[PDB]
């Protein structure tokens, strides 16, 4: 229903930089925090995009499309996996320095069990 | 003329019950809920009567001419206003006040005068035609 | 098990219901594969546009970034408490269900943002949001196609179950039932033409005899 | 009249009528699932059970006046609004609601 | 022969299978919608009307033969395009569609 | 106690079947996995009377109170665990050594403590409760 407006991020710096000044995630006014995650390539945990990806998927319902880059989703891939619903919508998008490969996909792999 | 527009209303919406409980429907077009929707009323001022309450079982054959003469106006403004664009929400819900009317129209019979013919159905025709618009734009 | 009168009126009607039922179960199959074969078609195209979106308005932020002399995104996150682009949700039927669909609004909450006057630098940083804010946007919209595609395929799952369930389990249960009835029935009423006859025999021989 | 009221045959007809559509809606949820299902049936469903172990489980000692019947019957039938009741005259449902 | 046309036997099968995907047509409607409703449907939803009120809907003192039958079996069938009759032969096609 | 509860699950079960068997397992709620296990146990542990070795011993009301015990006890104290957070997994492969104990009972002659309490009824009593913590937190 009409209750999820909100589009959440995680991206590597310069892509959350970039999606911003469009302006899609903000500091929520009820929770604090940010609807977005900003990472950094070896300088950041992999604990630490396990947390925001189950924060926004279920823990969050305010969520209508969280946006992932798929070698950042890779990290995390046993969360993606297993998070199969479509409230909110995960959506893997190809990462920065990197074309579309199907093999880090979350979505196609549903797919690929009946047609 | 209404009878048999009472008796297509009737077998339409037979159907269309089935097709409701066979598939298990997560969908129906516009113009069948107003068939079924339609039919209830058929339902509830005719067949739903009882022969020791005078009030919910007599009616003059003129009486009856004029209270089948409602439905099927409804039903004729009714698959117009889908055609010319309105939601069904928004046609059951504007038209509102005629068709809670309607359906306690069962609970009459003459007694405002010796006529056959009433004041209170013809006023519900104007009534109908004013929803109607209201329900299209 | 069942009774042995009056079975075939409710079981006639359960068997012409079923095979009725199936037939239609398999357009609204036919239906979901049909439009299902089309979107993911349309939805591995719509990954490789979404990536170079993204890709050649990301890269433009680096250049901006590194041309001007300092890092920004740091400066632009502080800024923002307000998503400027947002969605509306609204349901779409595609086949018999209906799927889930966002259309992307601009509300006016906040234009650019309150960080820029880098002096000559800051032009590159201007221009940067201009060029980002039209590429967010047709990801937006291809975004949408991607929530309605993992909504089939969760459906397809339920339909398919149901096409198997009617022939499988249902047609033979009423046909078993309808016969097996039908058959108690008919022997009945036989036997008790063959025992008034037989009674009425012995009549007929006792009266002729002398 | 005096310790059976008026409203004892409108009271039952409405009764029956929540229950045949309650036993309709255990069916359909047999065959095809929660597809065919809704608020009303939904309703329903709830109405068939606890009609089914309240109204009709009762002791085999227990005498009960056709005046405790009525009492009881109404208090279980608050499932639906007024609108949805036209089983029974609005004059006598508004009494006896 | 010169009271039926050898055209008969072609027209039978045209009306036959585009009646009956009519019958089909009318259930998949109420299910899938309007909005989601197939082309081909549409004219087979068209059809079944039509068939029953012209070729089988007619007066209590009308009459007919074969060649009248036939002139308003064209008109019911010009809807489809040619290239969804096709138990048809090519010949007869061309001069009545 | 014990005869109410186990007519219920039986009773139960018969439904919930029927579910699995067109719907599929999907539609299940948790405890509703419960009542399906706990009773291909009963269905097996005393309408069976088929050997595996020898046909079975004689088992009393006394004997047969002792398996009531143990089936009943399972099926409490799980459901309360799916219901208080817990796998389903984790539960029924915990009870494992108890299970195939129970079906082998009576093959066993009567009296292993006594007719009226068997030891080896008495342990498992205790192997459930220490199980029923373990999964909760």
């Amino acid at each position: 229903a009409e209750k999820r407006t909100l589009i959440a991020v995680i991206a590597d710096e310069d892509t959350t930089t970039g999606l911003l000044l469009a302006g899609i995630g903000q500091i929520t006014p009820e929770t604090q925090e940010k609807n977005f995650f900003v990472y950094q390539e070896g300088k950041t945990t992999k604990e630490e995009i396990t947390d925001k990806f189950n924060h926004f998927t279920e823990e969050r319902d305010d969520i209508a499309i969280l946006l992932i880059n798929q070698h950042i989703a890779e990290n995390i891939r046993a969360r993606v996996d297993s998070f199969t619903n479509a409230f909110p919508a995960i959506l893997e998008i190809p990462s920065k320095d990197h074309p579309y490969d199907p093999e880090k996909d979350s979505v196609l792999k549903r797919v690929r069990k009946l047609f | 003329v209404l009878r048999d527009r009472m008796k297509e209303i009737l077998s339409n919406a037979e159907e269309l019950e089935q097709v409701v409980q066979l598939v298990g429907k997560s969908a129906l077009s516009d113009s069948d809920k107003i068939t079924l929707d339609v039919a209830t009323l058929i339902k509830e001022d005719f067949l739903q009567q009882n022969g020791y309450s005078t009030y919910d079982a007599f009616c003059p054959i003129w009486k009856t001419f004029d209270m089948m003469r409602a439905f099927i106006s409804y039903h004729d403004e009714a698959q117009k206003a889908v055609a010319n664009g309105a939601n069904w929400s928004k046609l059951a819900d504007s038209t509102g006040d005629v068709k809670h009317a309607v359906s306690s129209s069962k609970f009459f019979e003459p007694s405002r005068g010796e006529k056959e013919v009433h004041g209170e159905f013809e006023k519900l025709l104007s009534t109908m035609q004013e929803r109607f618009a209201e329900s299209t734009d | 098990v069942f009774p042995t009168r009056m079975t075939l009126g409710l079981m006639k009607t359960k068997l012409k219901g079923a095979n009725q039922g199936y037939s239609l179960l398999k357009r609204k199959s036919e239906a979901l594969t049909k439009r299902f074969r089309d979107i993911t078609k349309r939805i591995d195209d719509a990954k490789q546009k979404m990536g170079r979106v993204m890709q050649t308005a990301a890269f433009s932020l680096a250049e901006v970034s590194y041309a001007t002399g300092e890092n920004i995104g740091y400066q632009v996150q502080e800024s923002v408490s307000t998503a400027r682009f947002k969605v509306r949700a609204r349901q779409e039927n595609v086949s018999g269900v209906y799927l889930s669909q966002f259309e992307s609004y601009i509300d006016p909450e906040i234009n650019d943002f309150r960080l820029t006057g880098l002096g000559r630098g800051g032009q590159q940083v201007q221009r940067a949001k201009e060029i980002y804010s039209r590429a967010v946007e047709t990801l937006v919209e291809l975004a949408s196609l991607q929530t309605a595609f993992i909504i089939l395929d969760e459906v397809i799952k339920v339909t398919n179950r149901r096409v198997n369930a009617i022939e499988h389990v249902i047609i033979p249960r009423t046909e078993n039932t309808i016969a097996y009835i039908n058959s108690e029935l008919d022997e009945l009423d036989r036997e008790e033409f063959y025992r008034l006859k037989k009674v009425q025999e012995k009549k007929q021989n006792e009266t002729a005899k002398l | 009249e005096g310790m059976t009221r008026k409203d004892h045959g409108d009271v039952s007809n409405q009764l029956y009528a929540k229950y045949a559509i309650g036993k309709d809606a255990a069916a359909m949820k047999a065959v095809v699932g929660e597809e065919a299902l809704s608020i009303e049936d939904k309703l329903s469903l709830e109405f068939l059970e606890k009609f089914e172990k309240t109204f009709i489980t009762q002791g085999a000692y227990e005498d009960r006046t056709v005046f405790e019947s009525l009492d009881q019957a109404w208090s279980l039938l608050r499932i639906y609004p007024k609108e949805m009741l036209n089983r029974i005259s609005p004059k006598i449902l508004d009494e006896f609601y």
